[PDB]
RNA sequence: CUAAAACUAUGUGCCGAAGCUGCGGAUGUAUACUUUGUAUACGUGGUAGGGGAGCGUUCUGUAAGCCGAUGAAGGUGUGUU
RNA sequence: GGGGAGUGAAAUAGAUCCUGAAACCGCAUGCAUACAAGCAGUGGGAGCACCUUUGUGGUGUGACUGCGUACCUUUUGUAUA
């Protein structure tokens, strides 16, 4: 008897619809990668990407605790000679919030190909509708 | 039909008809080997888990005989201080074929 | 047993002469057991 | 079957023979030769010559018929140089190599 | 002024993946049944229905 | 009695060359990249024979957690279970069985959450 | 990361090394004991360096032998110990 | 310069001529490779191709993934820039 990996033909996703209205951004996010990931199934390979996918509904809506809304900052560098830019939590939220969502979750996950696709079955959404009802998601409730 | 049976240091989930190498044994190449501490046996709806062995299940394997494994290289090296080691090394190991199942 | 062939010295009559400088596995390789850096490392090393 | 011409000792260096050489791989020998005739390299001159002679070879030696004939096969191998000498500022010298080539074409139905 | 390694035989290639040539543009001239290199006068001497050094 | 060495050297070298096909570049035809290369990867072979039973490990259990919260454990506790309730299944085999075999690691799960109260 | 993913105190589990244990194999020293083979025990990271045991290469004898055109040496693959 | 024909036991023994290694340079086939960061391997591992077989087989390749800063010398100490 040997130890088998997931074959990734084999391998089925399944959709998922979590409503982010008032919880913690990196307390929900964990749970986000985890599922992403597959860490959640028994069919599990580190090198294998057997994750689910994760649609986010009202991402605006997504709270962080004590005063971060104002201190926690985002940063970029244009990689020209003094283009470093900075933002707000609250800023970024009301502007961008699906990039909150894939910086809080990006950096949960791994960091390579495998790490990409992973991420790619995340879909951030700030209304209370998305656009995949053909899939039909089933709620998690986290 | 399969159970869990201990040989080796090592446990093995087998089942009828199946051919493992385990570690070597002094069994010679047509013995046929029991084991008696079999850990657990399923056979659908029907779990028999041994806490730790169940009751009276009991595992017949056949020795298919004996062999070693592919050649291993070890190589020592410590850089920059003029050691070097090198070793071969082949596994001994018994082939057996699981002939029943009692569970 | 008296041949050309079956002629054999007593045991620990004969050994084998050391050969310096021939590889890491003899034991008396890169250096041939005279260390490093010194007047005695040199060639015709050794004080009166 | 192939039929082969070698032309061995071409006085070009390889690496400009070889552009030559995959202008004209698994071609038509009508379009190779339409090719060759209205190029303005100096490789040309020379595959041509040997594209020539296998297509005499494979109609003389093996009765085939030119009209459906094919550049089958087509390689530039290196051959030998020539070693010389090349005076350069304040008594320096440099070494010239004359690089020589052989050009394979095979020829088939 | 000088390279620190030595090129790769694959980086060599690389670099010459834009090496190839071109055919040219060549067509067949009706009035003499000849392949000549388009708009340009063959070998012959014609050109577009008409004779240079008869 | 001179002796010429180049039978047993390009023997050697040879041989070098040959456990080293596959490799990039001069690693797998310059003796001296050759030799080198084939010396490291053999202390990495020797090194990941130690590795791999640490990464089997922790395979084996990240699938048991998986099967263990679907039974409303956690490996932690399913594990202290498990030892209490005198049962000695080790993980290679309790990982074959939660990824092959769901209902009979539902009974295990039972056992370890029995032995648990 | 904020009734923490912090801190203090306490507890129950678990993870975690080439450490320990299990299984298989080799080897050094010593002791028994056949009288040189097995047990038993303790050991087996190493530079300078010391000690012990071997492989392979050319040449001389063994050899006016033995193998070789039904194919030597050499070269290039494969399988194997 | 070559292809035939012929000679020869042999002509990839054809005069740059016994054997004809490596570096190095072609062509052909199989697989991989144009969203992805580093001593180029190693442990695992899907898929594909070809052999064979009713293999828990072999041969080539290697998506993805954990770990991983050449060798020598000299040094208290070197991935050392
Ligand atoms: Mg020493
Ligand atoms: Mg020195
Ligand atoms: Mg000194
Ligand atoms: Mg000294
Ligand atoms: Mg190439
Ligand atoms: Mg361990
Ligand atoms: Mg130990
Ligand atoms: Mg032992
Ligand atoms: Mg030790
Ligand atoms: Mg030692
Ligand atoms: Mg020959
Ligand atoms: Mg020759
Ligand atoms: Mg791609
Ligand atoms: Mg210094
Ligand atoms: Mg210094
Ligand atoms: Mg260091
Ligand atoms: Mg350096
Ligand atoms: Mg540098």
């Amino acid at each position: 008897m040997k130890t088998l990996s997931a074959k990734p033909a084999e391998v089925q996703h399944d959709w998922f619809v979590v409503d982010a209205t008032g919880k913690t951004l990196g307390r929900l996010a964990t749970e986000i990668a985890r599922r992403l990931r597959g860490k959640h199934k028994t069919s599990y390979t580190p090198h294998v990407d057997a994750g689910d996918y994760i649609i986010v509904i009202n991402a605006e809506q997504v709270q962080v605790t004590g005063n971060k809304a104002l201190d926690k900052k985002y940063y970029r560098h244009t990689e020209f000679p003094g283009g470093l830019k900075e933002t707000n939590f609250e800023k970024l939220v009301a502007h961008k919030p699906e990039e909150i969502f894939e910086r809080a979750v990006k950096g949960m996950l791994p960091k390579g190909p495998l790490g990409y696709a992973m991420i790619k079955k995340m879909k951030v959404y700030a209304g209370s509708e998305h656009p995949h009802a053909a899939q039909q998601p089933q709620v998690l409730d986290i | 039909m399969y159970a869990v049976i201990q040989s080796g240091g090592k446990q093995h989930r087998v089942v009828e008809g199946e051919t493992l190498k385990v570690e070597l044994l002094k069994a010679e190449s047509g013995a046929t080997i029991t084991f008696d501490d079999v850990l657990m046996v399923v056979n659908g709806d029907n779990i028999q888990i041994g806490a730790p062995v169940v009751a009276g299940a009991k595992v017949t394997a056949e020795v298919i005989g004996h062999g070693r494994h592919d050649k291993i290289r070890i190589i020592k090296m410590r850089r920059r201080k003029h050691y070097r080691k090198q070793q071969g090394h082949r596994q001994w190991f018994t082939e057996l074929k699981i002939t029943g199942i009692s569970g | 047993t008296l041949r050309l062939n079956e002629l054999a010295p007593a045991e620990g009559a004969k050994r084998e002469h050391r050969r310096l400088g021939r590889g890491i596995g003899s034991g008396v390789g890169k250096t041939g057991g005279r260390g490093i850096k010194g007047q005695k490392s040199r060639k015709s090393g050794g004080v009166r | 079957m192939e039929v082969t011409a070698k032309l061995r000792g071409a006085a070009i260096s390889a690496q400009k023979a070889r552009l030559v050489a995959d202008l004209i791989r698994g071609k038509s020998v009508a379009h190779a030769l339409n090719i060759l005739n209205f190029s303005n390299k100096k490789a040309a001159v020379l595959v041509k010559k040997a594209l020539e002679s296998a297509i005499a070879n494979a109609e003389h030696n093996n009765s085939l018929d030119v009209d459906d004939l094919k550049v089958s096969t087509i390689y530039v191998d290196e051959g030998m140089s020539l070693k010389r000498i090349m005076p350069r500022a304040k008594g320096r010298a440099d070494r010239i190599t004359k690089r020589t080539c052989h050009i394979t074409v095979k020829v088939g139905v | 002024a000088v390279q620190q390694n030595r090129k790769s035989r694959s980086r060599r290639d690389m670099r010459r993946s834009h090496d190839a040539l071109t055919e040219n543009a060549l067509t067949v001239d009706q009035a003499t049944g000849e392949t000549h290199r388009r708009h340009h006068v063959t070998k012959d001497g014609f050109y577009r229905g008409r004779q240079l050094f008869a | 009695a001179r002796v010429k060495r180049g039978v047993v050297a390009h023997r050697r070298h040879k041989k070098i060359l040959a456990r080293a096909k596959g490799y990039y570049g001069a690693r797998s035809r310059v003796y001296r990249v050759a030799f080198q290369a084939v010396i490291k990867a053999g202390q990495y072979a020797y090194r990941d024979r130690r590795q791999k039973k640490r990464q089997f490990r922790a395979l084996w259990i990240a699938r048991i957690n998986a099967g263990a919260r679907q039974n409303g454990l956690s490996y932690s506790r399913m594990i202290d279970g498990l030892k209490k309730a005198q049962v000695i299944i080790d993980r290679r085999v309790l990982a074959d069985i939660a990824m092959h075999d769901a209902v009979a690691f539902a009974a295990l799960a039972e056992k370890a959450k029995g032995a648990l109260a």
